[PDB]
RNA sequence: AUUCCUGUUAGAGCUGUUAAC
DNA sequence: TAACAGCTCTAACAGGAATA
RNA sequence: AUUCCUGUUAGAGCUGUUAAC
DNA sequence: TAACAGCTCTAACAGGAATA
């Protein structure tokens, strides 16, 4: 009664590259290949700006002029490869701005962090732009730093900065990438050099890397929830994100909102009907009209009768429709045996019941060891002494667990905001979950979808 | 009248119940809507005329649409969403050819795009089970037709303008159900859609509907009026005896946007003697949701088709454990059934109640609400008076999984026995944090022999660990090696988890030993956690985990004492 | 033609088949067929006029057909089964009043007789999965409707008379699967049924029928012909270029009671080119059932209405073992897997030549064909040399249950295994007959201990029994105590089944004792039989019946074994 | 088993234009006629009960200049009753493009 | 907020099980 | 609607760095 | 054949699994 | 279609009588 049912390891997902190129490895493929998308020019050239304080744009060219030249890894050596140079990595060249595309905060800014009054800082960062945007066709990307001073607005309750920046940004479509002092001074500096990169790469054109042996007939579906607490009550603001990879050479990964007021993060019947309906929509669009084939729909939390009814309704016959919950915390967690020094191999699926099965997204990769090459490597080493598996409830599907598991896998390798291996949910929860972070500190962001590169 | 009262009298009296489903219900079954079709058509017309590229531009995109209604009002046609629109464009677009009009409102309402949602085959079920006899609609596409027959598995008898007297018949030989559209199907010469046919009524139908006032009352939704011939029939239908013997209940998803013309019509009912109402139930589909949700009795064979979601899918089945195997921490329960006991109170009582006197009278026994307790008569006689207790008999749980699933009271209450039956021989302690259970090495006991494999298990290098003590920069925090113990519901069967964690003495102050808890973790790697585990399994069981039953009582020497069994060995399967 | 070359050349060809169903496949969906509606209007008009008690006497009688039928011939109407009669009862009994003949034949044909069977099914799935596209039918029940709306869940289009244009438009814009009644619903005003109303064609379903001969072939079947209408617009569509692509194919349950009109009609379209074909494939049931047999890749969804016996009912769950107990004689089998030895041959073998090979070398092994071995490697040497042998591998077992259920071969193996394991240790003999094995006491050691408890089981009144010797008056049969073992497959389960039996010397000698062996059984009563079944679990196993698991290996000292273990207690079960 | 791409070269193809007009209509384009095989080729197909049921469309790029053969048919199969129309487009690649 | 998710402290949300109203 | 049980999530903080 | 079904001796019928034809 | 495996049945006989 002791002997469970036989699991099977799926296999380390491989990641297109530079000219169709297969690695498991993202940032080793990176410096033996190149992007993925720079086989076409979507990005000419990473032209950057600054908006900063005048005291501390010094740090701003600094760290710009440390992504120039290559850098070595000192922590978590396991894992990271030797930075060779942002023109030699990414194959295009990287842009310092001139003194006119280097723009500087308003001294009210300072006075309102003072005031510890965070709407108002972010209003007046997003008002310091217009010397840039003036210029907007110039740069691709701004690097917006905050000093330490300003760190009394960065996160109290019911508000956030970083999120009301995006937000208040993203219509004005110039990519921002938000630089911190802890990017400063962090031990490691290949760390933060290639993290740093691999997003300005992204928000500068796109797709760093794109995932292998992906069909292009399925469209995976994410929901996330947040909560404003409310004086009275609470709202849940619940978002959706969608990856496909279409007819097009361009993997696409956006998000969008679901509309009114949500008391419970569970959709009702309309609610869900109308998520789905904008979801193959865009999907149709994507490809020229062609219906899904396969959908995905991983949700947080458990899938009511409304929604479940929903989905079956929302799609035709010919669309069959596998819903999953996914969940983060669970009791069970296991133990490779031969024991082995390192834990059980990352992407073990086990399944438990007839409908709820474990999942390893995290445990020991195989193949991506740079020092001692053949041994694991446990990417959450410093974390963790274990892996914590998470549990795939289906709630519908006809048949097959290595289908969701396989995908559920390489969705948890795309997430190019992501500087380490992989990711513990896929990137279609997390950036759902981003996006209902933004949503809920800013709720006049309804109308419009967008793209991952304007949010990771 | 509010919602539920209209679903209150619906409810009571639903075997005299005509349906009236104009454009309304169609907008939610995946087909174009009026506005849809309209905007369609433009789109051919402007991108026939101008050339333009067809897939080129969309048409729900909100600049292609305003340019090409720009277009349309360059040349003097209708504003906006106006009356004598929609067949002012189909008539244009298709210059006086009703052939090719029919047979571009076929494509464009065809049967492949239609994926029918819970409103249409609750309908359907109405119709089958042989609630509602008459289905009027002034819609073409075949949803219902189409519902129907996916629900029942039979033909449906669809009425439209061809035969035009063939419905007026099947009503006076009590035929039903019927479904007359009123504006027939697409699939014939006549469609009756522009609005120069849509001022006639033909005088079968009329007679039909007329006749049919007087047997049903009449429930109209996704209507919205605009229509004259329509509403005169409804209004000659008003003007005669006992016109409604159930009311007129025209159902709208806002009365606030209602139009006029549905209000007036209403008033005017009222005021020829018929109890006419208008409410608000939201959509179609909602309104049909909470319909049959209100059902009673309803067949099992049309139910697993009406909701698809009731039934349970994706039984996957899993396979055998044949041919490196994961080893978890769970251990298998098989205990099956167990036995209790049950007081009878002379008054009810609250399980918090219950859990206050567990608090201040302090028995040596386990209770719980559902009175069901574990342990001696005597206790519970001390808890409860011989005035409050009527008897004292058994219980059985023939099934342990099904009932902790079923409840969560259940669950808790055989949860905390097994775990004092774990403990009650050990000298480990028992604690609590949260809502969870911790067996943790004793402070004063800690140099027991039973201690020392643990203390191998932590031991580094192979050396002698330790197991308690005091932590390295805490003024009196004191820490220990635990396990918090759970019980797990997987499927059909019950599991004990183990997890080693690290118990501190004061419950509030744990925070601030986090980074001894990080530092005594940070290398509890696969081997050494391995190693932990076995050793918990060993002091919590006392048989290592192979091949082993241990079987454990909890208040052996009790009258209701329940006896788990419990594997020594954890889960594992080999990989295939 | 032959049928089955028939059966080829539609398999061959059915995506381009309109069929063409007349009234005798309603025959059998239980409707009245055209001469029941004419005796049942005999009947009511006989017990009409002549004052007779209408339920009193009935109709298929033999005595009151032939008094009906006299009656009828008494007043000068037409004699028997003769042209003109039915359109002839129809106009004498509703004397002009097509609305009741109208709701009369309604009523004879309704929808709650009707139970379709595996032909109407058939036939409503392949027009779903799309292979015939047009059925035509002179019937007027929704026969065909309804299979439809049971088995796709969809709407079906049916087209009739009332519109009667709309089969033109639906053919030439391919808006399939159409169903064209050339005589229309009963639902309907027009029926077109008697004689007079069957001279003509309508012109737009007439003109349907020519254009879908070019596009089509034409299987018609339960038509025996009688109709000139459609007879001559079968003709027309004959006289027209390429008027059938893939040939008439014209189908009747008998060639020698076909009417000579289908008999020159086919040799009148033979000399205009076309390749029309008359065949006779039995009943239209049959002949559906065997075109949908051959049917490729049939969907799961609508085959599970196709054929509901295919899908497997009455999978009802049993109960719990809870809460007087019967002890069968079943020792459950728990073993799962095992592995046996595989030789691949360079040329084919059969399970007889093994089995003569067995006879004649006599090895210490076992071998089976599916050529799987259980023993040593060197005795399949010995059965088979080098030449012949090619490799020698290994095979696995994963489900046993499974695989002996599948195989007949495996079950004998398997039971052939277990026999040998377990008899192998033990000095019982092991013999066989028919193809039952029997663990018999042998004759010389009798006197063992292990049997003295089975002595004690014969014994009467408790005293010391016999087990082996001699028959009472037989010259030279000897008789033992034995056990009839055997494998049974019982759901997901193997078991071994004990029975006791008295064993016989002679193998064809036994009929001679079976006085004395019913004298020995005359007392082997509930308690006795129940001493001898646990005395040879003893015996056969080496523990007494209570919580063992006793494990037996076939051939321990082989490369290849195979180890089972079979519970030592028997199936028990208490009463619910 | 569709497309085919038949070539006239003006009986072989008379039986398959009978039954291909049987089946849908026609659209014909840089051709003014002047063939007799083919005029007797495309009124033999008209006769049937439904022939051409969508419509035959002769299209040239001038109405004026078609021969009068072209018209004569037209008419004659509009007196049949089927819906053969003449109507006028540019050239049969401008229209193609156009379509 | 270059990243990662490990914990702590809380509250909700669902299910339920009773008592009602 | 008021408690109570479990399962699971986010909301604020804090926080150190890949088998030693 | 007042009954009952316990055995003996045989053959078929279904399923299969191979080899074919 | 020819064997082979099991599961189950009937077709002819024979045959003695309800825990002793
Ligand atoms: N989901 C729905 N349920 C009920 N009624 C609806 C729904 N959607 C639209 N309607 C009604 O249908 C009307 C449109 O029908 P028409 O414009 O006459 O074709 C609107 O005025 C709405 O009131
Ligand atoms: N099994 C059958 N299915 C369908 N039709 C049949 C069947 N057996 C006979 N028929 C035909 O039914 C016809 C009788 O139809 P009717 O002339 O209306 O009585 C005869 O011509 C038979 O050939
Ligand atoms: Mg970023």
């Amino acid at each position: 009664l002791s002997q469970l049912a036989a699991h099977s390891t799926i296999p380390e997902p491989l990641l297109l590259f530079k000219d169709n190129r297969t690695d498991t490895h993202p940032l080793r493929g990176l410096s033996q290949y190149g992007p993925y998308s720079a086989c076409f020019n979507l990005p000419g050239q990473v032209r950057l700006a600054y908006l900063a304080p005048t005291e501390h744009m010094r740090k701003l060219d600094a760290i710009v002029r440390e992504l120039q030249n290559p850098a070595t890894p000192k922590e978590a050596t396991n894992y990271y490869v030797e930075y060779g140079g942002f023109e030699k990595v990414f194959k295009v060249p990287l842009v310092m701005p001139q003194e006119h595309l280097r723009c500087l905060a308003l001294d009210e800014c300072h006075g309102v962090a003072a005031n510890g009054n965070g709407l108002a800082l972010a209003d007046k960062i997003v008002q310091s732009m217009s010397g840039l945007f003036r210029q907007k066709h110039a740069f691709d990307v701004l690097l917006v730093y905050l000093p330490a001073s300003w760190k009394k607005c960065f996160e109290y309750d019911g508000f956030d900065l970083h999120d009301r920046i995006k937000a208040k940004v993203a219509p004005l479509n110039l990519p921002i990438q938000i630089i911190n002092d802890t990017a400063l001074t962090r031990q490691c500096r290949a760390n933060v050099m290639w993290g740093v990169s691999v997003a300005l790469y992204a928000k500068a054109g796109g797709i760093p890397w794109k995932l292998a042996d992906w069909d292009k007939d399925e469209a995976y579906i994410g929901l996330s929830y947040a909560i404003k607490k409310n004086a009275e009550g609470q709202e849940y603001t619940t978002c959706c994100s969608q990856v496909f990879d279409p007819d097009g050479t361009g993997f696409e990964f956006v998000a969008y909102d679901t509309r009114d007021r949500k008391g419970n993060p569970y959709l009702s019947y309309q609610e869900m009907q109308s998520v789905l309906s904008k979801s193959l929509h865009l999907y149709q669009s994507s490809h020229n009209g062609r219906m899904p084939r396969k959908i995905f729909i991983h949700k947080t939390t458990h899938f009511t009768e409304d929604e479940i009814q929903g989905a079956f309704d929302s799609f035709s016959s010919s669309t069959e429709i596998e819903l999953v919950q996914i969940i983060q915390s669970t009791n069970w967690y296991g133990l490779k045996v031969d024991p082995a020094s390192y834990p059980v191999d990352r992407g073990l699926y086990q399944p438990l019941t007839e409908s709820e099965c474990l999942l390893w997204t995290q445990g020991s990769v195989m193949g991506v060891n740079q020092q001692n090459p053949g041994q694991p490597v446990f990417k959450e080493a410093a974390l963790t002494p274990l892996p914590n598996p998470i549990m795939l409830r289906r709630f519908s599907g006809n048949g097959g667990w290595h289908a969701t598991c396989s995908s559920i896998l390489a969705l948890t390798k795309v997430d190019w905001n992501n500087n380490t291996l992989y990711k513990k949910l896929p990137v279609t929860l997390v950036y759902s979950q981003v996006f209902a972070d933004v949503v809920k500190q800013t709720p006049e962001i309804v109308n419009e979808i967008y793209d991952y590169r304007f949010f990771m | 009248l509010t919602d539920n009262e209209f679903y209150q009298h619906y409810l009571q009296n639903s075997q005299h119940m005509m349906w009236f489903l104009g454009a309304g219900t169609s907008r939610s079954a995946g087909l174009p809507t009026a506005s849809d079709i309209i905007w369609d058509l433009k789109h051919r017309y402007y991108c026939l005329h101008e050339n333009q590229d067809y897939q080129k531009h969309d048409i729900n995109n909100h600049a292609i649409k305003s340019k090409i209604q720009s277009y349309m009002d360059s040349k003097g046609f209708p504003l906006q969403w106006s009356p004598e629109e929609y067949s002012f464009y189909f008539e244009l677009v298709f210059r006086d050819d009703y052939e090719a009009q029919r047979k571009y409102l076929l494509e464009a309402l065809a049967s492949r795009k239609v994926s029918l949602n819970i409103g249409h085959r609750v309908l359907a079920a109405l119709l089958e089970m042989n609630q509602t006899k008459v289905v009027f609609t002034t819609n073409f596409d075949d949803v219902i037709e189409t519902a129907f027959s996916d629900i029942s598995g039979k033909h449906l008898s669809v009425y439209h303008l061809e035969g035009s007297y063939a419905a007026l018949s099947a009503l006076n030989t009590e035929a039903f159900p019927i479904y007359a559209k009123i504006h027939g199907d697409f699939r014939y010469q006549k469609i009756k859609n522009l609005t120069p046919d849509l001022q006639t009524n033909d005088r079968e139908i009329h007679k039909c509907f007329l006749a049919a006032a007087i047997r049903f009352g009449l429930v109209v939704s996704g209507y919205s009026g605009r229509d004259e011939n329509v509403m005169t029939m409804l209004r000659a239908a008003i003007d005669q005896n006992n016109a409604f013997p159930h009311g007129l209940y025209w159902t709208v998803p806002s009365i606030s946007k209602s139009e006029p013309a549905v209000q007036d019509l209403i008033t005017y009912a009222q005021g020829k003697g018929v109890r006419a109402y208008l409410v608000e139930t939201g959509t179609f589909d909602e309104m049909l949701s909470k319909i049959w949700r209100q059902v009673k009795d309803k067949p099992a064979a049309i139910d697993a088709k009406v909701r698809t979601a009731r039934v349970c899918p994706v039984s996957i089945p899993l396979p055998g454990p044949g041919k490196p195997a994961l080893r978890t921490n769970a251990l298998p329960v098989v205990t099956q059934s167990i036995r209790c006991g049950v007081v009878t109170l002379a008054s009810p009582i609250t399980f918090s109640e219950l859990k206050e006197r567990i608090s201040q009278k302090s028995p040596k026994a386990l209770l719980t609400y559902t009175v069901l307790f574990l342990g001696g008569e005597p206790e519970i006689r001390k808890i409860f008076s011989n005035d409050e207790i009527n008897s004292i008999g058994q219980y059985y749980i023939d099934e342990i999984a099904q009932s902790v699933a079923a409840s969560t009271f259940l669950k808790s209450f055989v949860e905390e026995a097994i775990l004092t039956a774990l403990l009650r021989e050990k000298p480990i302690l028992h604690r609590v944090r949260h809502r969870t259970h911790y067996a943790v090495i004793p402070n004063a006991s800690a140099k027991d022999d039973r201690f020392l494999d643990l203390r191998k298990a932590v031991g580094f290098k192979g050396d002698l660990g330790y197991i308690t003590g005091n932590v390295t920069n805490a003024k009196e925090l004191s820490w220990a090696e635990a396990v918090s113990i759970r019980l797990e519901e997987r499927g059909g069967k019950l599991w004990i988890m183990l997890k080693p964690e690290i118990w501190i003495k004061p419950l509030d102050r744990r925070e601030e030993a986090t980074d001894f808890i990080r530092s005594r973790r940070r290398y509890r790697f696969n081997q050494c956690s391995y190693q932990i585990l076995d050793a918990w399994i060993k002091i919590l069981f006392g048989s290592i985990g192979g091949g082993g039953t241990v079987n454990i009582s909890c208040f052996p020497d009790a009258e209701f004492k329940a006896e788990f069994e419990i594997g020594t060995r954890t889960a594992f399967s080999l990989g295939v």
